[PDB]
């Protein structure tokens, strides 16, 4: 199995430095080339380094020449971005990435990382809240019933929410993140059978990596 | 460095047709007989997949509705027929000259039948009350075409002031969206009011879809 695991990733001051590791598992590392790319709150992709097979040559964006360093350790399998003198612009999901092999020119990326995401921000990190959302007590009973939680108040982004600890997996909206006065708040909605509920316990696992937050509210009945 | 200009930013296909996507590039990306332009697929919380490399070769896994074409400064990707789980952001990128750069990505949406959406409403949480503060969630969930317009009222007055929408990304199975809509209140302004309402008007229906609570059942 092919794999590509980032780490490193953190709330940075602006001014800060940071770094970022990548694991490669499962190919023959030393064989290919490799490159960091991001991708900004707006959605775009955006290319940031690259090191050939033995590291000899690399390239920067414009954007980061002369402030972050690419490098990798073939025997350890591990490819590295050092950042320094990080700015709002480098807020983005990084990711790590594996060229193709082929010979007669360059390549295109052919495996990608889940990315490891990093801001860059003067704010705090705060932790969020989590709040059950049970249907309300004269609500009707029907086939189907809905859940959720809110999950307030963080910063910065982002959570990850599961349900029964990803055994309940259809039926499962999860929203894109919003900003209220300067902290984020998002929310997800379950959808299980009501014979299903509250007969068997519905859990909502909330994680928050920069506060090292872990949460699991029990939904329950008002 | 080579700007990649994508067209169009988004476009909107019925299942089943066919797709086609352009990236012009600043300068040509030509050498050595091949063309060095890669097309990638994106999903909401997945990484870009690779789908086409050095312009028209078909990666491996990847299924043959796609195609890429072009040379020079000139490339298409084509998707037919278009499927439902080829919702996704498309971009091009190039590989002849570094720095690499990418283009802005287009958006390939799927036009498909009216979809009413499944409203769902929750009072605050008492949790939330003993912390001071009142949200009331609303759930739209299943809907067609995206721009449902949701509506608040607190015993029968429309209320716009601290109300914060969110949406999905289109359903890669059933090509619908669903959407959150919060109504956010101090706790002293949550227990003066009695009735609360969110109210989906839709095009699906000419009354509007309504659920509601009364703080006093
Ligand atoms: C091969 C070429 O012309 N360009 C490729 C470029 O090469 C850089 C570098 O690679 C070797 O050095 P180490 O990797 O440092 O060992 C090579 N030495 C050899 C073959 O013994 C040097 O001669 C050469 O300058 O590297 C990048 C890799 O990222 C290539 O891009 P792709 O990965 O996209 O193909 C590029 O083709
Ligand atoms: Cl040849
Ligand atoms: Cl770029």
């Amino acid at each position: 199995e092919v794999k590509l695991v980032e780490s490193g990733g953190d709330l940075v001051k602006p001014g800060g430095s940071l770094k970022l590791s990548c694991a490669a598992s499962g190919f023959s590392f030393s064989s290919h080339g490799m490159s960091w790319v991001r991708q900004t709150p707006d959605k775009r992709l955006e290319w940031v380094a690259l090191i050939s097979r033995g590291g000899s040559y690399t390239y920067y964006s414009d954007s980061v020449k002369g402030r972050f360093t690419i490098s990798r350790d073939n025997a350890k399998n591990t490819l590295y971005l050092q950042m320094s003198g990080l700015r709002s612009e480098d807020t983005a999901i990084y990711y790590c990435t594996r060229h193709k092999g082929l010979r007669r020119g360059t390549n295109a990326m052919d495996y990608w990382g889940q990315g490891t995401s990093v801001t860059v921000s003067a704010a705090k990190t705060t932790p969020p809240s989590v709040y059950p959302l049970a249907p309300g007590s004269a609500a009707q009973t029907n086939s189907m019933v809905t859940l959720g939680c809110l999950v307030k108040g963080y910063f910065p982004e982002p959570v990850t929410v599961t349900w029964n600890s990803g055994s309940l997996s259809s039926g499962v909206h999860t929203f894109p993140a919003v900003l209220q006065s300067d902290l984020y708040t998002l929310s997800s909605s379950v959808t299980v059978p009501s014979s299903t509920w509250p007969s068997e316990t519905v859990t909502c696992n909330v994680a928050h990596p920069a506060s090292s937050t872990k949460v699991d509210k029990k939904i329950v009945p008002r | 460095d080579i700007v990649l200009t994508q067209s169009p930013a988004s476009l909107a296909v019925s299942l089943g047709q066919r797709a086609t996507i352009s990236c012009r590039a600043s300068e040509s990306v030509d050498n050595y007989g091949n063309s060095f332009m890669h097309w990638y697929q994106q999903k909401p919380g997945q990484p870009p997949k690779l789908l086409i490399y050095r312009a028209s070769n078909l990666e491996s896994g990847i299924p043959v509705r796609f195609s890429g074409s072009g040379s020079r400064t000139d490339f298409t990707l084509t998707i037919n027929p278009v499927e439902a789980d080829d919702v996704a952001t498309y971009y091009c990128q190039q590989s002849n000259e570094d720095p690499r750069t990418f283009g802005g990505g287009t958006k390939l949406e799927i036009k498909r039948a009216d979809a009413a959406p499944t409203v769902s409403i929750f009072p605050p949480s008492s949790e939330q009350l003993t912390s001071g503060g009142a949200s009331v969630v609303c759930f739209l969930n299943n809907f067609y075409p995206k721009d449902i317009n949701v509506k608040w009222k607190i015993d029968g007055s429309e209320r716009q002031n601290g109300v914060l929408n969110s949406w999905t990304d289109q359903d890669s199975k059933d090509s619908t969206y669903s959407m959150s809509s919060t109504l956010t209140l101090t706790k002293d302004e949550y227990e003066r009011h009695n009735s609360y309402t969110c109210e989906a008007t839709h095009k699906t229906s000419t009354s509007p879809i309504v659920k509601s609570f009364n703080r006093n059942e």
